[PDB]
RNA sequence: UUGAUUUGGUGAGAGG
């Protein structure tokens, strides 16, 4: 924020969304996975030689389906002090607090398109992706044993033709990352005796798109399809 | 009918990107008409090449991260969306960027072909930190106009492409800023004439007299519907 | 085309009977058998009904006269077909 | 199960949940005429599924009903002409969620919108008490033929130009337009063309332009 | 201090710049206010409400 | 990289001096380009001829009054400005009208040469109360383009004209009003296009499509230099 | 004859 109050620093540090350095010093910066900070000797314990390895929480789900993501804001071989920030969280910029973005605004009526409280926006705002936010949705699929045997995780999806077996493996469950939309299939999860077979296979909700960023499976001790487990 | 015709008299290049151009002589009152018309056309409808599909090895989706780099993959796709390329012969080319070693990855490290010209040799893309890290991306540069985004280009694409090719939005227009001024012309016998000083700001890839010629042809072929038919 | 029904309200002066007369007429055109008394500009049966009302050729009396005429035509058809 | 705010009278018999209905955020769209409102293409193809099915079965493009539901599930290139031919003279009931008086349900004609927001003509906003700070409105479709005629002949937005509480007009121009008029019809003691004489209002606008 | 900072930059002191119109190419009368406001995108998105 | 050419779909001819050129479809943000360019050319650049100066007996400046007439000389100046004349061969023709008798004076009452003619003879000039009143005016017609008013005309002139000469606004361009809208048309996939609706009302001496075609070829010949 | 479960109810927070 170009016009802030200076309390952005204290809010962005004190809320634990940024990776504030515990012990000061330099840096090794492997960072693809973790910031590695070599500690100066005065803040460093006699035993436990010790260099601090900070875990960056990459793209994951918040409680409001927004994206909490940390990005390193220090380079390689650069001094940092105790209490300094290292990784900028969501809505932070070099340790400050950046909720929205600063844009060139004219105050005028423009042909009625900003009548009561409406707001008229150029195309330069939407070309630059300078509000293009990232939402993350968790979707569960379970194959509980309601009645008439247990349900099953197989691609051999019925009635529906080669419009089931597609964003999945050669024989079950959404593969990894494509541009899935609405009406797709993510986890083939249907039982026989439920012709009389049916389609409970958890699909993608109507109207949403996206990229499968992660697939977790601590399933009923047996999930392995072929021999992947 | 005592009208005249204008010509491009002096074309000064203030830099490689920001460059003005005069127009002389214009008739009385025509200055703001031609200036506003050439502004609207030169901001909407110019052809320029841009990055469309980026193909990194060993990277599935764009929200992952990679071994040995600074910018994350969304940062790399944004810094590639800002790229400024100038092809000559073809309308769809594939470049290659391969680099290992500690240090930043400029745009000058792309192994160019003969008919592609990368006009920004200080455009940064990555910051390789590990000396055992490598990066091998294969960019695809189409050519069009306007703004065509990833959502609409999610089903529009006919040529069945394989999965693993990250789709970058297409900012095709190489004109970013244009202003015109109607001065007083220095005509030795007329005082009621004016000049048009168009001050372009390009992406470096477009030639300003060529841009003005193309915008003039667009305006003339649009007005031929008024001229010929009624 | 249609924006306001004000003349149709003038010629059937109740504003609540306009809906009923035009609904009876638009059911005579929709299912309906009948063809309109007015040129159609790719308007639907609603606007063609109200557009017939505005020029003063459909009201409740004309529709009851036409249905008595069709009842007499069916009567004469039954009598002249059987006897 | 009988008494209270959530019994059968106040929750299921006086007020019911309703098919052929939709809901979205409103926005302005000042190009509209005041008998028509903007309505998105996605909501229009969802609210008018049976009319599109009937139109598709009339032409002969498909056969069974299933085929038509696959066609609009895929959204091919021919159903948008079908949609512009089911919209044309078919009013819809726009409704802002706290309806207090009868001017809070008004019937418009749809104009299709590339977008996902109901474009609502600005003057009509002063009837709905609708600003544009995040408001939402519901659309309802008059199915039968008597209901289309009631939407056109009683509930159309051209028919509600006076508030029923009094004699005052409810399509009064609200805020931007009175500033445009107050700046337009005013005067200053010296300007360009002070005290010149003009042969009509047409060359008055020609001298202004 | 806002006026003095607007004098350090080469901007007009009133905060208001004359603006032309992109449609007609001609000046808006009575100069308008242009500046930078920090605008936020709230999580009431329209394709969660439609 | 190919652009959408339109078809001129409608000339709704309301009257002989009225038109509405419905026109569709154009690229997004091109209707305003074509409309504004044609509007500025048709307002302030289209060539034509009308009355500029008039010398009348009995008056000495623009605020005097001759006898025998209901209206005053500001009204005769305004009704003179409303007259639409066309000159074929030359470009500076002086005309003279003389009228006596009970009745109004119309445009057909004027004395005309072989090169000039009146496009509306029943256009009124004045009315006459006295049968002994003999009105006389020396109507000069130049030929320019667009619009020049009498205010900047008297600011620009410096030579001392004889007393009795009257300045009037020179409505050289033959159009009276042009004002367009841009609506939104639809080609079957892209809804982002836009349709032009140009309205035009002129005086006599021309047909609105002829004025549109004249402005379009003026701009095309203006831009004819640096094209491919 | 070609397929399926929240409403139910509580609590908390939010929009107009
Ligand atoms: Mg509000």
């Amino acid at each position: 924020p170009l016009v802030g109050t200076g309390m952005e620093r204290a809010v962005a540090v004190d809320s634990g969304v940024t990776a504030v350095a515990k012990r000061g010093g330099v840096v090794q910066y492997v960072d693809a996975s973790r910031i590695v900070i070599k500690v100066n000797e005065d803040e460093m314990y006699p035993g436990e030689a010790g260099i601090d390895i900070y875990n960056l929480t990459k793209y994951t789900r918040s409680n409001q389906n927004t994206c909490i993501n940390q990005m390193p804001c220090v380079s390689l071989g650069e001094p940092v002090e105790r209490g300094d920030v290292l990784a900028d969280g969501p809505s932070t910029d070099l340790g400050e607090l950046a909720l929205g973005q600063n844009m060139r605004v004219a105050f005028m009526p423009w042909n009625g398109y900003n009548f009561e409280d409406s707001i008229l926006v150029s195309e330069r705002v939407v070309q630059e992706d300078r509000f293009t936010t990232i939402h993350i949705q968790e979707l569960a699929c379970v194959s509980r044993d309601t009645k008439l045997g247990p349900e099953e995780i197989t691609a051999d999806i019925p009635n529906v033709g080669e419009a089931a077996l597609s964003k999945l493996d050669e024989s079950g469950i959404v593969y990894i990352g494509a541009e899935v939309t609405g009406g797709d299939i993510l986890v083939g999860k249907v039982t026989p005796k439920g012709s009389d077979v049916k389609d409970s296979s958890l699909r993608v909700p109507n109207g949403v798109s996206g990229t499968v960023i992660d697939v977790q499976v601590f399933t009923r001790d047996g999930v392995e399809k072929d021999k992947r487990a | 009918t005592e009208f005249l015709k204008p010509r491009l008299v002096d074309i000064e290049q203030v830099s490689s990107t920001h460059a003005k151009v005069t127009l002389e002589p214009l008739e009385r009152g025509f200055g703001h008409t031609l200036g506003n018309a050439l502004r609207r056309i030169l901001l909407s409808s110019m052809p320029g090449c841009a990055v469309t599909e980026v193909e990194i090895d060993g990277v599935l989706h764009e929200y992952s991260t990679k071994e040995g780099v600074q910018e994350d993959i969304l940062e790399i796709l944004l810094n590639l969306k800002g790229l400024a390329v100038r092809v000559q012969g073809k309308d769809e080319v594939i470049l290659t960027l391969n680099k290992s070693g500690i240090g930043p990855v400029t745009a000058a490290d792309i192994t160019h072909d003969g008919d592609v010209e990368i006009v920004k040799p200080q455009h940064v893309i990555c910051h390789l930190t590990d000396e055992n890290a490598s990066i091998s991306m294969r960019i695809k540069v189409q050519r069009g106009r306007g703004y065509v985004p990833a959502s609409t280009r999610i089903h529009s694409e006919e040529d069945e492409r394989p999965i693993g090719r990250l789709l970058v939005d297409a900012c095709y227009s190489p004109v970013e800023r244009i202003a015109y001024n109607v001065e007083a012309a220095r005509v030795e016998q007329r005082t009621d004439l004016d000049k048009l000083v168009i001050e372009m700001e390009t992406n470096g890839t477009i030639d300003p007299e060529e841009a003005i010629r193309r915008a003039a042809t667009i305006l003339a072929e649009q007005l031929e519907a008024f001229v010929d038919l009624r | 085309a249609r924006v306001t029904v004000q003349d149709a309200v003038e010629k059937i002066g109740n504003r609540f009977d306009l809906v009923l007369v035009a609904a009876r007429r638009a059911r005579q055109m929709q299912v309906g058998g009948k063809d309109p008394l007015v040129p159609e500009e790719n308007d639907k049966t609603t606007v063609i009904a109200l557009r017939e009302i505005e020029e003063g050729l459909i009201n409740n009396q004309i529709l009851d006269v036409r249905e008595r005429q069709e009842q007499q035509e069916q009567e004469a058809a039954e009598l002249q077909a059987v006897t | 199960m009988i008494k209270g705010k959530q019994g059968r009278f106040r929750q299921n018999l006086l007020g019911k949940r309703v098919d052929y209905s939709g809901r979205s955020v409103i926005t302005v769209g000042p190009y509209l005429r005041l008998h028509q409102c903007g309505l998105p293409k996605k909501m229009a193809l969802e609210l008018f599924k049976p009319f599109i099915y009937g139109k598709l079965e009339l032409r002969g493009l498909a056969t069974t009903i299933k085929a038509a539901k696959k066609m609009v599930e895929r959204e091919e290139a021919v159903v948008w002409d079908i949609l512009d031919e089911v919209i044309r003279e078919h009013p819809v009931l726009l409704n802002r969620a706290p309806t207090l008086h009868r001017l809070g349900i008004q019937a418009f004609e749809p104009v299709l919108i590339e977008g996902k927001a109901i474009q609502l003509h600005p003057l009509v906003c002063a009837a709905y008490n609708a600003d544009f700070d995040g408001d939402q409105m519901a659309v309802h479709v008059p199915l039968t033929l008597e209901a289309q005629l009631e939407a056109r002949a009683l509930m159309m937005s051209t028919n509600n130009i006076l508030s029923p509480a009094n004699g005052e007009p409810i399509i009064v121009p609200s805020q931007d337009v009175v500033l445009g008029l107050y700046y337009m019809t005013r005067d200053c003691v010296n300007a360009k063309g002070e005290g010149m004489v003009l042969t009509g209002p047409k060359e008055a606008e020609r001298l202004y332009r | 201090e806002i006026k003095e900072l607007l004098k350090l930059g080469d901007l007009p002191t009133s905060g208001q710049i004359r603006l032309y119109d992109g449609r007609t190419g001609e000046q808006f009368e009575r100069p308008v206010t242009v500046g930078y406001m920090y605008m936020l995108k709230l999580n009431h998105l329209v394709d969660d409400k439609m």
